[PDB]
RNA sequence: UUGGGCUCUGUGGGUGCUUGGCCGCUGGCCAGACCUACUUCAAAGCCACCGGGGGUACCUACCGGUUG
């Protein structure tokens, strides 16, 4: 209904810098258009709520962990609250920053750009001041001297802020102050072969170190140096370096995926190991010097690593090709997304990471699947095979495949999983296999086109197909009678999901239209023409208008809410469209990127791009690298689905799949820069349900501690609907009272009751308690849960969740302590 | 011509089974030679319809 | 001050004072042009448009009285010390203040001419002048001038330099007197008589492009240009009106222009405070006129609300581009073009604003999810009868929304050059504006040119319509508007009654407009076809449900379902959508007339401004008033819902700003202006308010407290078995370290149990078990009373018992019967330990598995 | 430059063409009248469209239909179908894009039939 | 990743070396145990065996 | 409404969040100024995209040498 931004999760890491905080338990790493901070001690990851108009080019953070500054492409500068999950300040520098330090005395931090440095004065914030605001113009600045010859690739304080040191893209280093010292000319720190990638200070501060991009790294005393000493390298240059200077050592990532470990105050290796086939982009390093982070930034490769226990405390990665399927578990806890990259990997929605990555197909996984279980993951591929994966035991029970080889584009499994649908291009029947028996079911006929989408029915006595015959079909199988019954339709099916009660289907078709059909009467009851609603206009290679191109004006994935009254559809395009089923009304929509290194975002593209050659985007400007594989165009001309070529500048903007959450109040979408979850937002909202003028947060506490009726209390702040006060009242009626207020509550408000006392179960420390709710709710409302039990179905599964994330989580060890106890004390 | 044909899928008429093609290199397989076509709102395609006599605007 | 929200900047406004702007050289590229807010500057560029570099800060206290661009510092002046303000002169650098300069104790005159040249700093105030060494900024004498009549000791004229000579300064006087001062030693060296003693107060004077001249300017009309070492005069001219004399003059330093083909020097500039016309003279033969731009800016009009007139011209130097600023909001600059030989030039830049109060404020709606959304268009109609769309993110973007050719029609009729006038050649000024965009569609809406307000759709079905609806003054036509296009729409419409528009709401589908009379009938007019829909009612009883007087606020159901009407005369009224008739009233006849109406959608609430001076909010499905809120004193000019459905922020006539909370129902926060607020806007973010104050030509942004920092105010003014806290990825991980450090891997506090046994206390125990890393702790926990295993089980049963930490209980007795197995399995001090610890184990085990038994297999029953 | 819009309609083997103009409320079917065509009994058949939409909506346009092929209860269908659709697309095309889709709804909630002629094909029995 | 019980350990003739047999039951039944009528049965059984595969 | 209409052309702003024009830049210049110094110590290696089959006299590369 009323859903803003939660997490982008299901990429780990994209192009950019990313830091430790001061405490080294927050991970922050720039996804594209934002940053992820994830709780790395405690495994919990959140985005932040702002989203830059490019692709992070780097981060800054204050030295106390509270001021975070973003730089997106071109100098677009942004610095946000992170205790406060807030956005504060808005900025541009005008060049493209290239090199970022912020100061460790909390004061200044020094930018450089292409070939300034400009060092700024920290803008004093909001929590700061004592009575102030937001100022207008905010950052003020301290010096800017271009003194230099080249770029500048890294900028490197001092520990006690008064010098800093600027690692050159010419050959160069050079060390500066901030005032004016009065033994001390600002000087050049001499020849290497190639040019610098770092140049950083001791604790004492009189050797200065100085990493180049050649291997080498020297030592300079004073101005002359000291000691100069290489290693050895077969084929690969060295283009990351971070040094510790309180632990004296110096890690160095190379173009060939290996990391070097050296302690240094004289050149001594302590280790060396290869994490990827591809280069690595950026290190950093931990305030104890106990966590080494490298980010690859070809693949998404983000990993932490122990240095003196040798050991991966993370090791994660994205999709580097496109999705194709996302689906959440039953319980509603984990997505698993399938992409052409050949990999189905299985994401937990806390904690942002992938939990299983499962490679066992090759070529690109189309379709991906559960059953009303959960347990079992069936998926599909263009390999040719449908693998039925085991979730317990993470690995494959059975992989099905057709006698002639096919690649199979589409798949559905019933829900008492024992019968496999699935359907591919190039043959234009429907193959259905049996999962308790292993072999090829049938192979279904009636259609004149490649079938392209297929769903069985939540109530699984009903298959339906929908082709490029421009036809749809019900399946009638599981009885005497395999019959059909056809839908003919207006044009190439696209999609088709199920109403969770199976009274209702719809599809999406080709036009751009929605409709929706009774499947026991066969029988259009309505339909939405949304083509104009979906129109993410204007990709560059389109010399057609925005609002003219069709092949953005159509809804590749369709889904219903567990209540069964929103529609999600979503098609190639920027916007995910939320339609309803009763009214017909679109209710929301979405727009997914605002990104503009992606491609479809911009509708009415500006035509400062378009040069006299074309748009400025469009130039392959691959011979502007300066290293060999960057310069290698190794694609094939003409390849729209996965190459490994990929000359991949500008994708596009598409939802892949989207997918809503079997818990309420959120909301997937597959896109192309990620994995976004929306969500139902309520903490910032006040939205009451029938209230009066008396009824204020005094009146619910006043009939609390005054004169206390715990049902009128408790309908009460239900009747306000805000957490603090059902929380206050919820921990302030006795576990004797239960039974009363729910033995005399009225039934008009307790879905809401087992939604909150789930939540509070999975989230409080109040087992008993909570369990007593939940024990008085079913036995009081019993023949009101069962009978309605659809109207119910997703607040009954909210708390068969928490009953058994309690169930399973604490009674294995309370068993296997009891019958520990009950051995050792038989002897 | 192939020059005609090649301004028409630069325009964006075409597509190759269900997406829009706008490349002039996309190799097109024995099977992808059937499903390619005029794209939904095509004016060519009410050219076509309107030459022969057969076009409906529903 | 204020509690909630603070000063943030005043959008809107480019030049509304009759401070003169400033212009300087950057290099040989660009200039720079430096105006007043009022209690702020701005600087803008030249060759990167008219575009904003800097708005000034701190917010001087008074308003600014003079100003000078010198080399890279910007030098302000502020406040009269005759009627109350403290002045100063502060000097200002990349917008910030980088110094102060000190005024002398003996002043009280406002001060109008900042001057540096030389290694001097000279400011003019009234009747003297103080003088500054610049080198310094350290304060070197005062420059009294002589008096006469206690009229000839003002200085009117200002004061000027010459570039070639040598310390002194040239002051005009309100007799007809310019004297010499060398400025460095103090002494009246020369003076120098007007020529024709009739005409004898120098309103302004401008040094020559030659050397040791000067075109010094008097009230009577004379223009007199002057060697002044030889005090000889080079020309005389005619050139103000006794009503309306000479107050700008400005030679070209281009080096041609003049001679009737253009090519010889010596082309003049001049303006008037009475006209907005400025008038060029070729300077060769005698000096003759050569042509006049007429309404450059808007004239100063009598029982007219716009606020023309012109503050200053300046021949950018060396150029033949010129800058004129007016003071009807607006600086503008013109070029003389040298392919056809024009004596009038052509703008090339114009920046402009409201000449005239802000009526209307109305922030646009949200680009659907961000994409500079949800905050960044402000959307003025003011009482110079036009919109803005403002704009937060960067001023330079912003522009009117075009009702026509509306300077074609006035040049092209005689309404520029001296019936009606401009302003009143626009539409009315307008009362409310309406917007709902997802039927935008960009630049490109219907891409043509058509008609405006007439009084195609395959083509507008796939690109777009009109997004803002409007409602005017005096007119029963509601006109309609393309955002996008920066275009008057293509529609406008009556009402039914003929009686002119109360108020104008639109779906939020954005296809329907609905409009309400001031005689009681609302209409419904599609904006894709701009064709009546429904009337309400249409044609209880179902014919019947017709309003009485006007229809003060309308809005609609955003699933369009219902309309809410909301008329002044009684009631508010439920009007189904689809069928015209009505459903439900609620009626609050013989107290209420409710002026204004605002509403939330995914709340349903809509806050009604009864005239009690009221704010009564009701529940669009519960229909019952759910509150309301009596604070205001002065009636309600504006009032707005914070975008979280939490606050409402009422605008009194009385000039105070209130909010009240929605949950608490108290007033959160109350604060008082300099003058009344007549516009309120929220964002739909909550960053911003804006507010349009009645008497500047401008609105105000409000940010927003709530969000930057903890504003904790909430005063009512006036003027069992639980877990731990512990996360299962602090003790899970202990339970399975085991495999976690295998896959990772690639291809005194020890007597804390020995003191908390020897009291009975273990809690600074389990307060470090609660609060060790998981190595750590695993590590740590891997005769006669001082072994540290019955202190353990002793220390979990006195936790089973104090039922703090059940599954770190668990997890930690777990983990102890699996690495500690053998010592308890042949020792024997502690198996009354494991007896008890097994006894109170069982007791609470068997309940809680009772309980969670039940749960799950009946609410695992009831799903089936 | 005038507001024209042509429409088919099928059944077995009678196709019927309307085309549908800025006219003043007229439905002429071969040159003769709607309310003369189509033999007495199935007249009712083919007033349906225009007793769901309302004279309202017809009193602007012109429709004019040629059939042929099939019997008469095939012709009947394919007028029906021709009527419904040729409204449904000249609201389309010239009136707003709202109203439309109010038709389609009313013609749907009647019967599909009146705007997806669904020929019927054989069923092979498995 | 693990592995099932019957991946573990399933009762069969390669797992038993007796003078007993291991059923399809799973269950080890000893051959003295068995009389008569029940080798007969087992002979009668794996030749229907036989006649199937 | 004391003229109107099509078409074409030009200029300025806009089509992404507002921190200056230039230099030999912690300073200076936007009217420029001064112009030619100063020197102890050549370099570390590796890698580095030509379509398929085939020829090898001459050149070149590499490998093993040969005397002088």
């Amino acid at each position: 209904t009323n859903f803003k931004f939660s997490n982008l999760l299901g990429t780990v890491y994209c192009r950019g810098n990313l830091l430790f905080s001061p405490d080294g338990t927050h991970l922050f790493s720039p996804v594209g258009n934002r940053v992820t901070v994830f709780n790395l001690v405690e495994n919990k990851s959140y985005t932040f709520p702002f989203a830059h108009r490019k692709n992070i080019s780097r981060i800054g953070l204050t030295p106390q962990g509270n001021l975070l500054l973003s730089i997106d492409e071109d100098g677009q500068a942004i610095l946000t609250n992170v205790p406060r999950r807030v956005v504060l300040y808005h900025f541009s520098f005008k060049s493209p920053v290239t090199a970022l330090a912020f100061s460790p005395s909390g004061r200044h931090f020094v930018v450089g750009l292409k070939r300034k440095i400009e060092v700024w004065h920290v803008p004093s914030t909001p929590d700061t001041n004592e009575d102030g605001d937001l100022e207008f113009a905010p950052f003020v600045r301290h010096h800017t001297h271009m003194q230099h010859f080249d770029d500048v690739r890294h900028l490197e304080w001092s520990s006690d802020s008064r010098f800093f040191l600027s690692a050159s893209k010419d050959l160069t280093a050079r060390i500066w102050s901030l005032d004016t010292e009065e033994g001390f000319v600002p000087t050049v720190l001499s020849g290497h072969r190639q040019g610098v990638v770092g140049a950083y200070f001791s604790k004492d501060q009189e050797t200065i170190y100085t990493v180049s991009k050649d291997g080498a790294v020297f030592e300079w005393k004073y101005w002359r140096i000291v000691n100069k000493h290489f290693f050895m390298q077969n084929a690969a240059t060295l283009r990351c370096a971070a040094y510790h200077a309180e632990s004296n050592l110096l890690v160095a990532g190379f173009s060939n995926g290996i990391f070097g470990l050296y302690e240094m105050p004289d050149f001594n290796l302590i280790h060396t190991l290869s994490i990827s086939q591809n280069e690595i982009d950026f290190v950093t390093i931990n305030k104890s010097g106990e966590w080494l982070a490298f980010g690859a930034s070809k693949l998404g490769q983000l990993l932490v690593w122990e240095w003196q226990s040798e050991s991966y405390i993370l090791k994660q990665q994205g999709h580097f090709d496109a999705m194709n399927s996302l689906v959440y578990s039953p319980d509603g806890q984990r997505i698993v997304t399938a992409a052409d990259d050949g990999k189905i990997k299985v994401w937990d929605v806390e904690s942002g990471f992938c939990i299983v990555t499962f490679t066992e197909h090759t070529s690109g996984v189309t379709a991906c699947e559960f059953a009303k279980k959960g347990s079992v993951l069936f998926t599909a591929s263009l390999d040719g095979s449908v693998r039925a994966w085991d979730l317990i035991r993470y690995r494959n029970f059975r992989t099905f495949t057709a006698p002639e080889r096919l690649s199979f584009t589409c798949m559905a499994v019933d829900p008492s999983g024992e019968v496999i649908a699935a359907g591919s291009i190039d043959s234009f029947d429907i193959h259905i296999w049996s999962v308790q028996t292993g072999q090829l079911l049938d192979r279904l006929s009636g259609h004149e086109g490649p079938v392209s989408s297929l769903a069985f029915a939540p109530d699984g006595s009903v298959l339906v197909s929908g082709s490029w015959d421009r036809t749809a079909r019900i399946w009638s199988i599981f009885s005497r009678t395999q019959t059909s019954e056809p839908l003919q339709l207006q044009s190439d099916v696209l999609d088709v999901a199920f109403r969770p009660d199976s009274k209702q289907i719809a599809i999406s078709t080709l036009d751009g239209q929605l409709t929706f059909w009774s499947v026991s009467e066969a029988q259009q009851v309505s339909g939405v023409d949304g083509r104009r609603d979906v129109s993410g206009g204007r990709r560059i290679t389109d010399r057609r208008t925005a609002a003219n191109v069709a092949g953005t004006k159509n809804f590749n994935t369709i889904r219903y809410s567990m209540d069964g009254t929103c529609l999600l559809a979503g098609g190639n395009s920027k916007y995910i469209c939320l339609y309803s089923t009763t009214t017909m009304v679109l209710l929301k929509k979405f727009t997914v990127s605002v990104n503009l290194s992606l491609s479809g975002t911009q509708e009415f593209l500006n035509s400062k791009l378009m040069t006299e050659a074309g748009p400025v985007g469009l130039l392959d400007d691959q011979g502007e690298a300066s290293d060999l594989e960057d310069r290698i165009d190794r694609s094939l001309p003409g390849s729209k689905r996965g190459d490994p070529g990929a000359r991949k500048k500008f994708p596009e903007v598409r939802v892949s799949g989207v997918a809503f959450s079997p818990t309420g109040n959120s909301f997937c979408a597959a896109s192309t820069e990620g994995l976004l979850v929306y969500s139902l937002d309520n903490t910032v909202q006040f939205d009451p349900f029938d209230l009066n003028m008396e009824i204020t947060p005094a009146s619910t506490l006043a009939v609390l501690e005054k004169e206390k009726d715990y049902l009128k209390a408790l309908v009460m702040a239900f009747r306000l609907n805000e957490a603090g006060l059902i929380t206050r009242v919820y921990q302030a009626i006795p576990y004797t009272d239960i039974g009363l207020v729910v033995e005399q509550f009225p039934t008009v408000y307790v879905p809401r009751l087992l939604r909150f006392v789930a939540a509070q179960t999975e989230q409080s420390p109040h087992m008993e308690f909570c369990l007593l709710w939940i024990r008085a709710l079913i036995d009081k409302h019993g023949p009101w849960l069962a009978a309605n039990r659809g109207k119910v179905d997703v607040e009954l599964r909210v708390v068969a969740r928490a009953v058994a994330k309690m169930r399973d989580e604490i009674r294995r060890l309370a068993d296997e302590n009891v019958y520990m106890v009950d051995y050792l004390l038989n002897q | 011509t192939v020059q005609a044909a090649t301004k028409l899928i630069e325009q964006g008429h075409v597509r190759v089974g269900v997406e829009e093609v706008r490349d002039p290199a996309f190799l097109v397989t024995r099977n992808m030679e059937d499903f390619v076509t005029w794209t939904v709102g095509s004016k060519i395609k009410q050219n076509i319809m309107k030459y022969r006599d057969k076009l409906d605007d529903f | 001050g204020s509690a909630i929200f603070a000063p943030y900047r005043t959008i809107g406004l480019i030049s509304p004072t009759g401070v003169p702007f400033t212009s300087i050289p950057l290099g040989k590229t660009t200039f720079q042009i430096t105006t007043s807010v009022g209690r702020a500057l701005q600087t803008y560029d030249l060759k990167r448009g008219l575009n904003l570099v800097f708005v000034t800060r701190p917010q001087t206290p008074s308003d600014i009285t003079a100003t000078h661009a010198w080399k890279e510092r910007v030098y302000a002046a502020f406040g009269d010390p005759r009627n109350g303000e403290p002045q100063g002169l502060w000097v200002f650098q990349r917008g910030k203040k980088v110094a102060e300069l000190p005024l002398p104790s003996d002043l009280d005159q406002p001060i109008k001419q900042i001057l540096i040249f030389g290694g001097w700093i000279v400011a003019c105030a009234l009747t003297r002048i103080e003088v500054w060494k610049a080198a310094t900024l350290e304060h070197y004498t005062t420059i009294f001038p002589a008096a006469s009549k206690k009229g000839d000791n003002e200085l009117t004229g200002g004061a000027i330099n010459m570039p070639t000579f040598l310390n002194k300064i040239f002051v005009g006087r309100k007799d007809g007197w310019v004297e010499i001062w060398n400025v460095s030693t103090g002494k009246l060296i020369y003076t120098l008589l007007p020529p024709s003693p009739d005409c004898g107060a120098v309103t302004c004077l401008q040094p020559t492009p030659a050397l040791s001249l000067l075109a010094i300017a008097y009230s009577g009309g004379p223009l007199v240009i002057q060697n002044v070492l030889t005090d000889k005069t080079v020309l005389l001219l005619e050139a103000g009106t006794d009503d309306a004399p000479v107050t700008s003059i400005s030679f070209r330093t281009d080096g041609l222009g003049a001679g009737q083909d253009g090519r010889k020097d010596g082309v003049m500039a001049t303006a008037t405070s009475v006209s907005g016309d400025v008038t060029f003279w070729d300077l060769n033969k005698g000096g003759r006129i050569m042509g006049v731009l007429r309404s450059a800016h808007n004239p100063p009009s009598r029982h007219n609300i716009v606020r023309g007139g012109i503050s200053k011209i300046e021949f950018l130097a060396g150029q033949p581009v010129i800058v004129t600023s007016g003071l009807d909001n607006s600086l503008k600059t013109w070029i003389f073009d040298e392919s056809p030989f024009s004596p009038v030039p052509r703008i090339l830049h114009q920046r402009s604003g409201h000449a005239a109060p802000v009526r209307c404020l109305h922030f646009l709606p949200s680009d659907f999810d961000g994409a500079e959304g949800g905050n960044k268009w402000l959307l003025s109609g003011g009482k110079d009868r036009s919109l803005w769309g403002w704009s937060l993110r960067r001023d330079g973007q912003s522009a009117e929304l075009s009702q026509g050719a509306i300077r074609k029609k006035a040049r092209k009729m005689g309404l520029l050059a001296g019936t009606t006038t401009l302003e009143d050649l626009k539409a009315p000024e307008i009362t409310c504006i309406a917007s709902s965009l997802n039927r935008d569609g960009g630049m490109g809406a219907i891409p043509g040119k058509q008609m405006i307000w007439d009084k195609n759709a395959e083509l507008s079905g796939n690109t777009g319509w009109e997004s803002v609806v409007t409602a005017h003054k005096d007119d029963p036509y509601a006109r309609t508007w393309f955002w996008g296009r920066r275009r008057a729409g293509r529609w406008a419409f009556k009402t039914g009654d003929g009686e002119p528009v109360s108020t104008v709401a639109i779906s939020s589908c954005g296809t329907f407009a609905l409009v309400g009379s001031t005689g009681g009938s609302i209409d419904m007019f599609n904006l894709q076809s701009g064709r009546h829909r429904q009337r309400f009612p249409s044609r209880f009883a179902p014919g019947t449900g017709r309003h009485t007087n006007a229809v003060t606020g309308i809005v609609v159901d955003p699933l369009n379902r219902h309309v809410v009407s909301c008329s002044l005369d009684g009631k508010v009224k439920f009007w189904d959508f689809i069928t015209g008739n009505l459903v439900d009233e609620i009626d609050w006849a013989p107290m209420t007339k409710i002026i204004g109406c605002r509403y939330h959608p995914g709340n349903d609430l809509i806050a009604f401004a009864c005239d009690d001076r009221s704010i009564r909010v009701v529940d669009i499905e519960t229909k019952n008033t759910i509150r309301e809120f009596w604070g205001c004193r002065g009636d309600i000019n504006d009032f707005c819902f914070s975008p979280d459905g939490r606050w409402i922020v009422a605008a009194s006539q009385d000039s105070i700003i209130r909010v009240w909370d929605l949950p608490t129902a108290h007033l959160i926060d109350a604060f008082r202006l300099e003058q009344p607020c007549t516009a309120l806007a929220f964002s739909h973010t909550g960053e911003y308010l804006a507010g349009a104050m009645e008497g500047s030509l401008g609105v105000q942004i409000w940010t927003n407290r709530t969000l930057f920092r903890h504003v904790p105010t909430r005063q009512i003014s006036e003027s069992m078995m639980t877990l731990s806290l512990v996360p299962r990825s602090r003790w899970q991980t202990l339970l399975h370290i085991d495999i976690i450090k295998a896959r990772n891997k690639p291809k005194t506090f020890t007597s804390k149990l020995l003191v908390g046994g020897a009291k009975g206390d273990y809690t600074d125990f389990i307060e470090h078990l609660k609060a060790l890393p998981p190595a750590a702790a695993d590590l740590e926990l891997r005769d006669e009373a001082t072994n540290e295993l019955l202190h353990f089980i002793r220390a979990l049963t006195s936790r089973l018992v104090a039922r703090r930490d059940y599954e770190l209980t668990q997890a930690w007795m777990t983990v102890f019967l699996r690495l500690h197995f053998d010592l308890i399995m042949e020792n024997e001090e502690l198996l009354q330990a494991l007896g008890e610890w097994r006894e109170h184990q069982a007791r609470e085990r068997d309940r809680l598995s009772e309980l969670v038994g039940y749960c799950g297999g009946v609410v695992s029953f009831l799903r089936s | 430059s005038v507001q024209a819009v042509q429409v088919f309609g099928k059944k077995k083997n009678a196709t019927a063409v309307a085309r549908c103009v800025q006219g003043k409320g007229l439905i002429k079917v071969n040159g003769k009248p709607l309310k003369l065509f189509a033999p007495e009994i199935l007249r009712a058949k083919l007033y349906e469209p225009i007793l769901i939409l309302g004279t309202d909506k017809f009193a602007d346009v012109d429709i004019r239909i040629r059939v042929a092929g099939g019997g008469h209860t095939s012709q009947v269908y394919a007028v029906r179908q021709a009527i419904a659709k040729s409204i449904v697309a000249y609201y389309a095309k010239y009136v707003d894009e709202h109203s439309k889709n109010l038709l389609k709804q009313e013609l749907i909630q009647f019967d599909r039939s009146l705007l997806v002629a669904d020929p019927r094909r054989c069923e092979p029995k498995k | 990743s693990m592995i099932a019980p019957q991946e573990v350990y399933a009762p069969s003739k390669d797992t038993a070396e007796k003078g007993e047999v291991v059923t399809k039951a799973g269950i080890p039944i000893a051959k003295q145990e068995m009389s008569r009528e029940e080798k007969l049965r087992r002979r009668r059984r794996e030749k229907e065996r036989i006649r199937k595969a």
